[PDB]
RNA sequence: UAUGUUCGUUA
RNA sequence: AAAAUUUUUUGUUCUUAUUUUGGCUUAGUUACGAUUAAUAGGAGUAGCUUGGGGACAUUCGUAUUCAGAUGUCAGAGGUGAAAUUCUUAGAUUUUCUGGAGACGAACAACUGCGAAAGCAUUUGUCUAAAAUACUUCCAUUAAUCAAGAACGAAAGUUAAGGGAGUGAAGACGAUCAGAUACCGUCGUAAUCUUAACCAUAAACUAUGCCGACUAGGUGUUGGAUGAAGUGCUUCCUUCAGUACCUUAUGAGAAAUCAAAGUCUUUGGGUUCU
RNA sequence: ACAAUGCAAGGUUUGUAUUGGAAUGGUGGGAAUUUAAAACCUUCCCAGAGUAACAAUUGGAGGGCAAGUCUGGUGCCAGCAGCCGCGGUAAUUCCAGCUCCAAUAGCGUAUAUUAAAAUUGUUGCAGUUAAAACGCUCGUAGUUGAAUUUCAAAGAAUCAUUCUUUUUAAAAUCCGAUUUUGUUACUUUGAGUA
RNA sequence: CUUUUGAUGUUAGGGUAUUGGCCUAACAUGGCUAUGACGGGUAACGGGGAAUUAGAGUUCGAUUCCGGAGAGGGAGCCUGA
């Protein structure tokens, strides 16, 4: 855990069967288009395999599909500019920073919103090493509120 | 004597092979006769094909399920 | 791990480390402050050459009782003053007031030795004659 | 964070063996801690082990024969020359009639004698005796 | 559950 | 689009064109082209999940005290014993009403939460975290960190407010050889609120953080799985906390320690001293 | 250095104060020689050793640390003593004599420095209580960092094993066969090392 | 920290035995630094080497050889390869 204590072993494990399950006679030729449907009426890839495992039966997209989720939204162009966890733990940053404009006791959310902003950070570093995001990128403070786009 | 072990099904999660205890079912309302997938552990509400009606509640495991339906297990 | 850096390259932050923490054995800090070259009245010499100015009888330790037969020395080399111990039984008499003597170390540095306190150096000649040779037996000449 | 696998498979392989108890599980395997459990085995230290070869970089199990009174990782892994072998040897080995000081050299991984007598010299990586 | 100090130095 | 070859118009020299290849644009063809998904990390989703995590607002409770009323009449407080103190102008005591500030008992625990300092009346709103469950997403994004930064009990400082109780100072009364102390009566600052400072505590489990391995039992806190007396209630397994007991052919100088073990059979990473 | 008697040990063997003859330098003189000349060295000839006066010293004898509970003196003085300590009448420690010990033509003392010192620790220290985990967290530099991409079989040789050789994808050279296929660290060999 | 007083570089030249901010003119604002710049100390000439070394190390090296620098302290200059 980066921050605090715990080590928390909570997870998901995948299946020794890497292939499609045997059982899904259904066909990969339109699962992306079912995901991009679900992008287009707006949801985050993160969620997006979770409504398709809940609502459609059909786990590991990656297994249905020889590709990743995340990575056919792209091929398609849907990805949006700031990827999942950096746009949510900017999000989350908005909103403790909108709490203490307001309550400028809050000690504790002061020292959160440094946690998470030192995530922010962190993150942004990898990511824009990566070109997953423009080397200008810097996450003003000032800025982040309506950066959420 | 850890290869052979028979008894891991029990054991925690990310045992000797690591495994999913989750899986898949079908439901069969009674008086319904309807088809759909189901995933053991279901994080949202979901609803039936046929004629819509509750199926189960998504808890922190299992779901509650209904008081009937015939649900077998897609294992093949 | 050991509370070392151990990687292959971590070589700067293991000399750093050494290198301060050297600073803390006295010994170390005493053979390489530049204060002992003028803290010490011999200027790191191992004898010196002084003008006897008087005799004192400094008092022993607790433990013990005596009366030490130093010398008070002035230095030719700086003009420091020093306490000098006269050994042997009679060896205060052949040692006039205004006599030039040859002063050394105690044996344990700039420490004290024995019971007598705040006595650093020794005569081991006085009149360019040594003591050795004037007080165990009259083998040499008797003091010029 | 883990840092070196074959440290905590060694320190692994002797805490079973210490306890003796005859069998050992070392999860995260690699192909140098293969390598090494095989010069291992080639010297008669361990057993049979066998790979569990899942889909998540597999576990490992091998037989112990109580035959070995340490086995240990060098880290870092220092770069060691043809020419103080001896000396690293007379520190680390127990005699120099038995035991192995284990090098990563430009040939593959091997015990100290072996590299001397095929010359090339390496890298540390552990000893066991 | 009122008050009640001190014992020169060395061996 | 250019070069290599040849022939060649043409009285010290002026055309040209021919075939092959290096580079541009164009249908089609390749096995055309992306490693896992870490008992690493981060993000997400879910739960009549948890919690004295935080902030703001709000509600309650006796007690104490002030004021008023009340009934009675000699003492009441306080101590080892007293005295200072209050007391016929009615003290203390009884009952009632109104105000005030502080506090939040009993429940309350070798319990919970928090990075630590710390956090306990109700309700609401805002905010965050952690554990668990996951066939959800990303895929090395991580560990520890000089400098630097946020927070940091109490006391103390500054400015307003508050000011009951306690009470560094101080003043008495005692005790004593003395008593500037311990004890008692009073009592200023402080203690509380807001806005700023300060940056220190035996800020302590005197034990840095991350990772792996090594053992039994009794508990307990929070999830999850499976099973059964009466839709209810208990047991089993498991994860994450949190303690305790025994054991060491483990350690240690010993006290002791399940980490302070896996160290002369000395090396997982890292910072500080 | 060596030989004979006394004495001691012991089954006519060793040590051991008297004698009393050999050997030899140190020394002086001459020479050969050496040397630019001379000197030294080396060699040769003369004398030249018995208290072989041709006379070894330095520092110690409580422990550390080898060697005195021997005799005088001083008597908490003088003094010794690196440290622990000794010294007030029995001083194994001072001042002396005798003896003994140690190293020896050498032996002490002072200062510095190395080992000792795993008491500076990379190898290789320690941090609950002996000195020592920052009050706590974040965090840059630094240090460190999961797994994954080409694996075996057959033969000749020491004793029962070990040791040496060949291939088995793909793309450009050679008409069933001929041959190159990231960068560095690192490691091996060299070159050039007064 | 350096940078008016050349600090970093460009261009042109002067100077030199030759390259060069070595110097001059114009121009630009560069150059070094927690991997320690700039400073301070050295009872510091450097190396070949010396002592002590089981291995690591620690300490020393004015002094046979090599390189440097100096001739009381500075500065300047002639002759000359």
């Amino acid at each position: 855990r980066m921050y605090g204590k715990g080590k928390g072993i909570s997870s998901s494990t995948l299946p020794y069967k890497r292939k499609q399950p045997s059982w899904l006679k259904q066909k990969p030729s339109e699962i992306e288009d079912a995901i991009i449907k679900l992008a287009k009426k707006g949801q985050t890839p993160s969620q997006i395999g979770a409504t398709l495992r809940d609502n459609y039966g059909i786990p590991q997209v990656k297994s249905v599909t020889g590709n990743k989720i995340l990575r056919i939204l792209r091929a398609q162009g849907i990805a949006t500019t700031i990827p999942e966890d950096l746009y949510f733990l900017i999000k989350k940053a908005v909103s403790m920073r909108k709490h203490l404009e307001k309550n400028k006791k809050d000690k504790d959310c002061k020292f959160r919103l440094i946690l998470t902003e030192s995530k922010i950070h962190r993150i942004s570093r990898y990511y824009k090493r990566k070109k997953l995001l423009p080397s200008n990128w810097k996450y003003q403070s000032s800025t982040a509120s309506a950066l959420i786009a | 004597n850890p290869d052979p072990v028979e008894e891991s099904k029990k054991h925690k999660l990310k045992r000797l092979i690591p495994t999913p205890n989750s899986y898949f079912m079908d439901v069969k309302c009674p008086g319904c006769l309807q088809i759909t997938t189901l995933f053991s552990h279901a994080q949202n509400v979901v609803l039936c094909g046929s004629c819509n009606i509750m199926l189960c509640q998504p808890t922190g495991g299992k779901c509650k399920l209904t008081e009937g339906c015939s649900f077998r297990k897609k294992i093949e | 791990g050991s509370g070392k850096p151990s990687g292959l390259r971590a070589a700067r932050k293991l000399r750093i480390r050494r290198r301060t923490q050297r600073w803390a054995d006295k010994s170390y800090k005493k053979s390489h402050l530049g204060t002992r070259w003028k803290s010490n009245p011999f200027r790191g010499s191992s004898h010196a050459k002084g003008i006897v100015v008087e005799k004192v009888a400094i008092e022993a330790k607790q433990p013990n009782s005596a009366y030490r037969k130093c010398v008070r020395v002035q230095l030719i080399k700086n003009g420091k003053k020093i306490t000098a111990f006269v050994p042997g039984d009679g060896c205060l008499n052949f040692i006039d007031e205004n006599d030039e003597v040859l002063v050394s170390g105690f044996g344990r540095s700039g420490h004290s030795v024995g019971d007598l306190p705040g006595v650093k150096f020794k005569v081991v000649k006085v009149a360019r004659v040594s003591l050795l040779a004037l007080f165990k037996e009259k083998k040499e000449k008797p003091r010029s | 964070v883990r840092m070196s696998v074959l440290a905590d498979c060694l320190k692994t392989i002797n805490n079973a063996e210490k306890r003796g108890r005859r069998q050992v599980l070392i999860r995260p395997s690699s192909k140098v801690v293969i390598k090494f459990l095989q010069y291992m085995q080639k010297k008669g230290y361990i057993g049979s082990f066998e790979i569990v070869d899942d889909h998540r970089s597999g576990k490992i199990v091998v037989n112990l024969l109580g035959r070995i009174n340490k086995c240990a990782v060098i880290s870092p892994r220092y770069d060691v020359k043809l020419d103080e072998i001896e000396k690293i040897i007379t520190s680390i080995l127990p005699s120099r009639l038995f035991g192995h000081l284990i090098l990563t050299t430009p040939y593959g991984i091997m015990d100290h004698e072996e590299a001397r007598r095929k010359h090339t010299g390496g890298k540390v990586l552990g000893f066991f005796f």
